[PDB]
C-alpha cells in the first residue's frame, strides 16, 4: 500500500 | 558544534536564511547588515547592504568573506570591493558572486572592521549561503517520483533523522519553507496528505545530485522524521541537517 517500501 | 551561548554570536540569524534570501542578517547599534539573493543553475547573487545607523560617517569600511580548507574547494565566491566611506544615515551596497563546486557542509564567513568615532569596530557573521540555494526545483508525477525513489541501493545514500519542531506546524508556511528550500514541492505524490515530498536537483559544477525529500511531521509528539535520498551521502547528510533545524 504504501509506496515507500 | 560550538557550546555556549548564541547571542552577539557569528550564527544569530544564520538559521533566518535558509530558506529566503532577503532581510537583515545582523545589526549592532552602529551597523545593519542587509541580503538580498538570487540564485540560478549552480549559481547565485548575494546583495549586501551596509546602513550606517549614525549620524556619523563611518570610515575603512572592510567586508571580508572567510572559508574553511574544504569549503573552499567546493563553493567559489567573488565579489567587487565597496567604498570605504558610509555616510551617517546612508546605505552602501555590496554584491556577492556564488559558484557551487561540489556539495559543501561549511558556511563562508563575511568579516566587517571598520572605524566610528576613532574606534575600531570588528564583526564577524557566517553567511547564508547553503547547499539549498543550488537547488533546481523538479516537477514530476508520482510515478516518476517512486521510480527514483527505490532505485536507491547505498545505505549510505540515505539519512534520516528524527527531531522536535521547533515552530508551529502551520501548513502554508511549511509549504513556503520547502519552497523557500529550494526543491520543487510536489503535490499528491506521498499517499500520507501530511506529508510533504520534494524532488530537485541540487547543482553544483562537478555533480548533479538528485534529491528526493520525504519530511513526515509527527504531529502528536511535535516532531518530524526527514528523509534523505540522493545519489550522494554527504549531499543527504547536508541537506538533512540543514532541513532539520527549519521546521
Amino acid at each position: 500500500s504504501d509506496p515507500f517500501k | 558544534g560550538s557550546p555556549g551561548i548564541r547571542l552577539g554570536s557569528s550564527e544569530d540569524n544564520f538559521a533566518r536564511f535558509v530558506c529566503k534570501n532577503n532581510g537583515v542578517l545582523f545589526e549592532n547599534q552602529l551597523l545593519q547588515i542587509g541580503l538580498k539573493s538570487e540564485f540560478r543553475q549552480n549559481l547565485g547573487r548575494m546583495f549586501i547592504f551596509y546602513g550606517n545607523k549614525t549620524s556619523t560617517q563611518f570610515l575603512n569600511f572592510t567586508p571580508t568573506l572567510i572559508c574553511a580548507d574544504d569549503l573552499q574547494t567546493n563553493l567559489n565566491l567573488q565579489t567587487k570591493p565597496v567604498d570605504p566611506t558610509v555616510d551617517g544615515g546612508a546605505q552602501v551596497q555590496q554584491v556577492v558572486n556564488i559558484e557551487c563546486i561540489s556539495d559543501f557542509t561549511e558556511a563562508p564567513v563575511l568579516n566587517i572592521q571598520f572605524r566610528y568615532g576613532g574606534t575600531f569596530q570588528n564583526v564577524s557573521v557566517k553567511l547564508p549561503i547553503t547547499l539549498n540555494k543550488f537547488f533546481q526545483p523538479t516537477e514530476m508525477a508520482s510515478q516518476d517520483f517512486f521510480q527514483r525513489w527505490k532505485q536507491l541501493s547505498n545505505p549510505q545514500q540515505e539519512v534520516q533523522n528524527i527531531f522536535k519542531a521547533k515552530h508551529p506546524m502551520d501548513t502554508e508556511i511549511t509549504k513556503a519553507k520547502i519552497i523557500g528550500f529550494g526543491s520543487a514541492l510536489l503535490e499528491e505524490v506521498d499517499p500520507n496528505p501530511a506529508n510533504f515530498v520534494g524532488a530537485g536537483i541540487i547543482h553544483t559544477k562537478t555533480t548533479q545530485i538528485g534529491c528526493l525529500l520525504r519530511l513526515e511531521p509527527n504531529l502528536q509528539a511535535q516532531m518530524y522524521r526527514l528523509t534523505l535520498r540522493t545519489s550522494k551521502d554527504t549531499v543527504s547528510q547536508r541537506l538533512c541537517e540543514l532541513l532539520s533545524e527549519q521546521f
